[PDB]
């Protein structure tokens, strides 16, 4: 029960992101009832989540959480129902979560969001149809891309080239983005793509999942039908040769090899699954979250 | 004073946003029942059965207020037209949730995009939605002017934007609304609401919505400029069209975040207030004719029907009308009379149609100024009206004007007129049968005799206006055709249309018809070059009048008698609407038919396409003899 920190936790749950130490960032939204607001949580004991009472930081928001990521190991950028996208930074002791700045420059509602490489920028999708690239420190736009037509599902920064990352829209376009050409945009060539995920080891390589349940490596094909519904979420193992996560609205996890073929599947989740994150310190161990209100963690056979 | 509203698509709270909302200066506020990202499972375990509650209470707000400030938002992630049939499934059930929801609350209307080319699944759940139990809330299709396709920015290397003009294509979204109206059988509760972008397209684009349903006008925060003082403006091209939105009445809504930070959010609404505000509408005939837009009325006949005393009056309050026919009286008796016999020579003028009394007092007004002298007749056979004139002609007139209670056609005058002055003409110039009645009274006209009006001509112009054409629709009647609505002429104040091609003349009378072989049927036919695509509903009458030499009436808005408040439009409908393409032409035939009985009209279109002959036989509509 730390300070200015909820006593109840939202009951959807749509971001769990653990950090370099092991510390378990939650985002949280209330998409019913009464108040549809949403909140911030850091669980230096993974296990304790999603109790309140047993947290290391949390705080409210005004709306709810699309999305969110970290910016380092204390700041935290989140994708707000309001339009805005807000960074938040915990003090120098961890307990509490401060709003660092709140920017109200999309709008309609911010899906996605994704920091780049420098981890001084970040890119944001919205339902706006809107991409904007940010500079975190100044607080300020540095450019808005209006490249598709439809809501921009996702936005996926490049891990290692800072001025490249992916984004799709349900205008059934996958982009990639290098904002050292006059035209930053290029169309990478079915059922509309609703996640993307690049790979860690190789450059040039990522995958991403459609709205029909099916996952695809792509080079800049090999794909395999994973889920009997929409693909939420993909992220790749920390492993030298890493494995692949991907979540879907069917209430199912599942755990895929180099060749897309499966190795774990998980039904704990009663809801849709909303997001999986691997842990720093132990590798076979993988932690998901969904409007379940769970919080469960995977053992995954390696 | 414009009817506003504020768009959210983020309430984490309706009692302080309402608040917010109402303080900000807005009139209703547009919002999802349902959280928009809280998709919603139907078929599927386990997530279908997800605890509830599955939004928020009704008692959170009165029933006043939401049935007059709330209007529901369907939630972005239905699509019922995904091409995944699992999407389709699931987007059905939740489409009639939240518009069953919506009408749980008594919602005045409720939002629903067209955002792509193929809504037909859409179109049928909203069409089965309104067939479950009749109610009146609206439905607001949001629709932009420009196709966000049409207008991303060209930055996407290896799929450069279109640079040529493809005319059609940038009609694209009107075929949209086109599309879904039709399957949705031109439900009345079945609106537009028009979304403006940064950049208009071209004028055909924006006309291409002139006669639509347009309901609301959306503004988003992001096409506002920014002036000298930092405050949000429009571009002149801007407001010259949220001026021709503001003549159409439709309520504006602010979308989007404020980018203004600097001014607070009233900033935008008060432009719309302050562009409100800076407007000019015609003295009298805009400030008259405002609450008689597109309102159907029936033509009068003032032949087989006793005109009532409030009807008359309204003929009276033209004084523009009237000071016409003083002076076309006027110069004629000059014609007539030369000076040297200005005290030797009465004229016999004879008011055929005098009413209670307005052309009657014009004529000696005429003669005063004129310096002449006259005998006049009164001649009327509505004798309700006879009641007044007699009364005029007891307590002022006096021996000078003689009332004459009779029909033209079967009165024995006494004596032959020199000049005969009659007001029997309609929106449609003879639809009254001015020829017919001129003609019987035609015999004691001095063979030298002038008739005042000399001459009229009634005019066509094609018109497309899917809103009048769903008035006339809405006209079934219990015990006739089912069409027959169709089938007859409406005088109205065409307001919310757009007029295809310019009027021409259709049919003409002269009197007095000195013709041996006097024959009033009439057979017309008409090429109207269309240079738009739209939609062919019916076809606009006006008229044109000599009263004598260049004093004229006329409706017909090339020629319209400024100042004018009498006569408005008539509009022949068609039972079909007719699609036309750019550079076609319009064919119309009308034929002016008669027996000893009735007179009517018979029209149908030849080109592009055929209609049906329209009221053959005069079976849903006549005049009477
Ligand atoms: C509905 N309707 N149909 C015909 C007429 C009409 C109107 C004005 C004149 C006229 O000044 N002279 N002679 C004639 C006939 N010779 C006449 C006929 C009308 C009509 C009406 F009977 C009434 Cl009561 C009101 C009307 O509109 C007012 C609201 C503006 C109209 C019209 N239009
Ligand atoms: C000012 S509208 C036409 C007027 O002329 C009258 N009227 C129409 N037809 C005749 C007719 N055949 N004989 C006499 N009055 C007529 C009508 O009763 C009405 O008052």
């Amino acid at each position: 029960l730390p300070p200015n920190a909820p006593a109840c936790m939202e009951r959807q749950l749509e971001a769990a992101r653990y950090r370099s130490d092991g510390a378990l960032l939650l985002g949280a939204s209330s998409l019913s009832g009464r108040c549809w607001a949403g909140s911030l949580w850091l669980f230096k004991d993974p296990c304790a989540a999603p109790n309140e009472g047993f947290c290391s930081a949390g705080v409210q928001t005004e709306a709810g959480v699309a999305d969110l990521t970290w910016v380092g190991e204390r700041g935290i950028l989140v994708a707000s129902d309001s339009g805005a996208v807000e960074l938040w930074e915990l003090d120098e002791n961890e307990t509490l979560i401060v709003s660092k700045f709140c920017k109200y420059e999309h709008d309609d509602i911010v899906s996605t969001v994704s920091v780049l490489s420098s981890g001084t920028q970040a890119v944001s999708g919205s339902k706006d149809i809107c991409i904007k690239v940010w500079d975190l420190a100044q607080q300020v736009v540095l450019s808005s891309y209006r490249a598709h037509a439809a809501q921009v599902t996702c936005v996926a920064a490049s891990p290692h080239k800072d001025s490249v990352f992916l984004s799709c829209s349900e205008d059934n376009r996958i982009l990639l983005w290098d904002t050292r050409c006059p035209k930053p945009a290029s169309q990478i060539g079915g059922y509309l793509p609703t996640s993307l995920a690049w790979h860690p080891q190789q450059s040039e390589v990522f995958v991403f999942g459609d709205e029909n349940g099916t996952v695809s490596l792509v080079d800049t094909v090999l794909s395999s039908a994973v889920h009997s519904q929409c693909v939420t979420g993909l992220v790749f193992s920390p492993h030298s040769v890493p494995f692949l996560a991907s979540l879907s609205e069917d209430c199912s996890l599942a755990v895929l090899d180099s060749s897309l073929s499966e190795l774990f599947r998980s039904q704990a989740h009663r809801d849709f699954v909303r997001d999986a994150t691997w842990s720093p310190l132990n590798h076979s161990l993988l932690t998901t979250v969904g409007w379940d209100h769970q919080v469960v963690h995977h053992v995954v056979p390696t | 004073r414009v009817s506003s509203g504020r768009d959210l698509n983020c309430v984490p709270e309706i009692a302080d946003t309402l608040g917010a909302v109402a303080k900000q200066g807005f009139d209703f506020l547009c919002m999802p029942v349902f959280h928009p990202r809280f998709k919603r499972e139907f078929i599927q375990e386990p997530a279908k059965n997800r605890p509830g509650p599955q939004t928020r209470s009704d008692l959170l707000l009165s029933g006043r207020d939401w049935n007059t400030l709330i209007v529901g938002k369907l939630s972005p992630w239905i699509r019922p037209d995904s091409k995944v049939e699992k999407i389709r499934r699931n987007s059905e059930a939740a489409m009639l949730q939240e518009l069953n929801f919506g009408a749980y609350l008594g919602l005045p209307a409720f939002l629903l995009p067209l955002n792509q080319e193929d809504n037909t699944n859409l179109a049928r759940v909203l069409t089965n939605h309104i067939h479950t139990g009749h109610h009146s809330s609206m439905f607001w299709m949001r629709v932009p002017l420009v196709a966000p396709e049409d207008l991303r920015d060209d930055i996407i290397e290896n799929a450069p934007t279109t640079h040529t003009e493809e005319y059609s294509g940038e009609e694209k979204t009107w075929m949209w609304w086109h599309n879904f109206r039709t399957l949705c059988d031109y439900s009345k509760r079945i609106a537009v609401a028009l979304e403006i972008g940064a950049d208009l397209p071209s004028n055909h684009v924006i006309d291409r919505w002139l006669g639509e349903p347009i309901k609301a006008a959306i503004l988003p925060t992001s096409i506002f400029l920014t002036n000298k003082k930092g405050f949000p403006v429009l571009s002149k091209m801007h407001q010259r069209l949220i001026f021709r939105l503001l003549k159409l009445e439709v309520q504006f809504i602010i979308t989007g975040t404020n980018h203004h930070s600097e001014k607070e959010f009233c900033s935008y609404l008060q432009y719309l207030e302050y562009l409100s505000q800076n407007r000019p509408p015609p003295n009298a005939y805009e400030l008259f004719a405002k609450g008689y837009e597109d309102y159907l009325q029936s033509p009068l006949q003032p032949l087989m029907d006793n005109l009532e005393s409030q009807t008359y009056e309204v003929f009276e309050k033209d004084p523009i009308k009237y000071s016409q026919y003083q002076q076309a009286i006027y110069k004629c008796l000059l014609d007539r009379v030369p000076e040297e016999e200005k005290d030797t020579n009465v004229q016999v003028l004879m008011v055929l149609g005098a009413g209670r009394g307005p052309l009657v007092n014009a004529s000696l007004r005429a003669a005063k100024q004129a310096d002449r002298r006259i005998k006049l007749y009164a001649v009327e056979k509505n004798p309700n009206a006879v009641v007044t004139l007699e009364n005029w002609q007891f307590e002022e007139w006096g021996s000078q004007v003689t009332v004459v209670s009779s029909d033209m056609r079967e009165w024995v005058a006494p004596e032959k007129a020199d000049i005969i002055v009659s007001e029997l003409l309609g929106s449609f110039a003879d639809n009254e049968l001015s020829p017919e009645c001129l003609d019987g009274a035609q015999h004691f006209l001095k063979d030298d005799g002038v008739s005042i009006p000399g001459e009229y001509t009634s005019f066509l112009a094609p018109i497309s206006s899917s809103k009048l054409y769903n008035e006339v629709r809405a006209c079934r009647e219990k015990d006739r055709d089912p069409e027959a609505q169709f089938e007859m002429p409406y005088v109205v104040r065409l307001h919310n249309f757009h007029q295809l091609s310019a009027p021409q003349p259709c049919f003409t009378f002269s009197h007095p018809n000195r013709d041996p072989m006097i024959d009033n049927n009439r057979y017309c036919t008409l090429e109207f070059p269309v240079e738009v695509n739209t939609v062919l509903h019916g076809f606009a009458g006006y008229f044109e009048t000599v009263l004598y030499q260049d004093i004229t009436l006329s409706i017909r808005p090339e020629t319209h008698s400024p100042g004018m408040f009498s006569w408005f439009p008539i509009l022949f409908p068609i039972k079909q609407p007719i699609t036309v393409r750019e550079g076609q032409t319009i064919c119309v035939r009308f034929w002016r038919c008669s027996n000893s009985k009735k007179v009517w009209y018979e029209w149908a279109v030849t080109a592009p396409v055929c209609s049906a002959i329209h009221n053959p036989t005069g079976r849903s509509y006549t005049i009477g003899l």
